[PDB]
């Protein structure tokens, strides 16, 4: 099923090439946006991280700048390994070294978003933005809303404590979507509820959408016993949560859910998309001939002529 | 009856006039005007396509428009565009027969 991540990852990779373009790149692909009220946005820091492998995380975070996360399957590789574009050519394998870079780049704090590229097996390839979450506040808040507002595939946690109504996090999903079609959302820190608790949320009809919610726990090989914790847990309460239940939880399954929206989103943004790059094309090309007849030039065939019309001179 | 009434110059016309809609398709994309909203234009503004007769011969809205449009044009899913045209007929046919 191998084709199937593929898809993803050639996407991936071009979402990338159209947003390195140039100035007048306007045009992009979307992607996953990541929002959660204070408790909610510290279940979704956990759930980041617990999505993949540990990173540096939450703590103390200014949370001023977002964080592009681009993810590659990591089959044949044997590294959990972490890479910056900016720190280009760069490979860090201990991610507390990446706690410190990308942490005080928390504490210098322009809107610039950090892009970042990940490669572990275990992950699937992915494109997941994390911006600040809702706690000055209103121009965290601006920034959310603006980015929301497109159609990226967006949405929430959702601490279970807290009522789902209360949660600016899927309160904001519903005000930027009122179909509830393009937003995700998971309910976290239900490690500590009832089972009778996690049916009412996992399942609810207070706010329906499309793709479901998601509830899971989330907190060496830190990754295959989250795992373990989640295939192990469920067993307590298990006709509460479990199959042919209709919630669904556990990482896995949120995952690949994941891989469906990305997939099906994308494809459809990727005409109108396209259409685009051919006209900026045009214009280039365009460009291209009025401005130095559309010859081809290196540095070396300019130096050479005038080189050669300075010695004849100088003769 | 059918399939000895069909034959070839059938196929003829029909990939001819697909082909003719997607000469169409070149031509605007590459040369023409575009929709209007109260949004102002791109400038364009050598894309003029009327100073074309009586232009000297090297001006890329000449050169290499018409170059990139053929280029373009040839590199197009041509070979996905006649076997859908042909599928789109062939079955056309079989459910005129069953009528």
């Amino acid at each position: 099923d191998d084709n199937m991540m593929f898809i993803t990852k050639k996407m991936i990779e071009i979402r990338n090439l159209l947003q390195k373009v140039g100035q007048g790149s306007t045009v992009t692909l979307p992607s996953i946006v990541v929002i959660g009220s204070q408790s909610s946005g510290k279940s979704s820091v956990l759930e980041a991280i617990v999505g993949h492998e540990f990173l540096p995380k939450g703590s103390n975070m200014i949370t001023r700048r977002p964080i592009e996360l681009t993810l590659v399957n990591d089959p044949e590789a044997k590294v959990d390994y972490g890479e910056f574009p900016d720190l280009g050519l760069a490979r860090v394998t201990d991610f507390s070294l990446i706690q410190k870079t990308l942490t005080e780049l928390n504490q210098s704090v322009t809107d610039d978003p950090i892009r970042l590229t990940i490669h572990s097996p275990n992950i699937p390839d992915l494109s997941l933005i994390d911006l600040p979450g809702y706690i000055l506040k209103r121009k965290i808040t601006e920034l959310c809303d603006k980015y929301i507002r497109g159609p990226n595939i967006i949405l929430a946690i959702s601490a279970a404590d807290t009522d789902l109504a209360n949660s600016t996090a899927l309160q904001a999903s519903r005000r930027v979507d009122p179909r509830g079609e393009r937003t995700i959302g998971v309910i976290t820190k239900m490690d500590l509820v009832e089972p009778e608790k996690g049916a009412a949320i996992l399942s609810d009809r207070q706010y329906p959408l499309k793709l479901g919610y998601v509830g899971v726990i989330s907190k060496g090989n830190l990754l295959a016993s989250i795992n373990r914790n989640e295939k192990n847990y469920f067993g307590s309460h298990p006709t509460e949560f479990g199959p042919d239940s209709g919630v669904s939880t556990g990482v896995m399954t949120l995952r690949k859910k994941l891989l469906q929206v990305l997939e099906q989103q994308m494809s459809s943004k990727l005409n109108e998309t396209t259409e685009a790059i051919q006209r900026e094309l045009e214009e280039t090309t365009y460009q291209f001939k009025v401005q130095y007849n559309e010859q081809p030039m290196s540095a070396e065939s300019y130096l050479a002529a005038s080189l050669d019309d300075f010695k004849h001179q100088f003769h | 009856e059918f399939a000895s009434s069909f034959g070839r110059p059938q196929l003829q016309t029909l990939l001819k006039d697909a082909l003719d809609q997607k000469v169409l398709d070149q031509l605007a994309a590459r040369y023409w005007n575009r929709p209007i909203e109260d949004l102002s234009p791109a400038p364009r503004e050598p894309d003029n396509i009327i100073d074309l007769p009586k232009a000297d011969p090297d001006s890329p809205y000449w050169h290499r428009q018409l170059d990139t449009a053929c280029s373009g044009l040839t590199r197009l899913g041509v070979g996905r565009l006649a076997a859908t045209v042909a599928a789109s007929a062939i079955q056309q046919h079989v459910e005129k027969l069953l009528d």
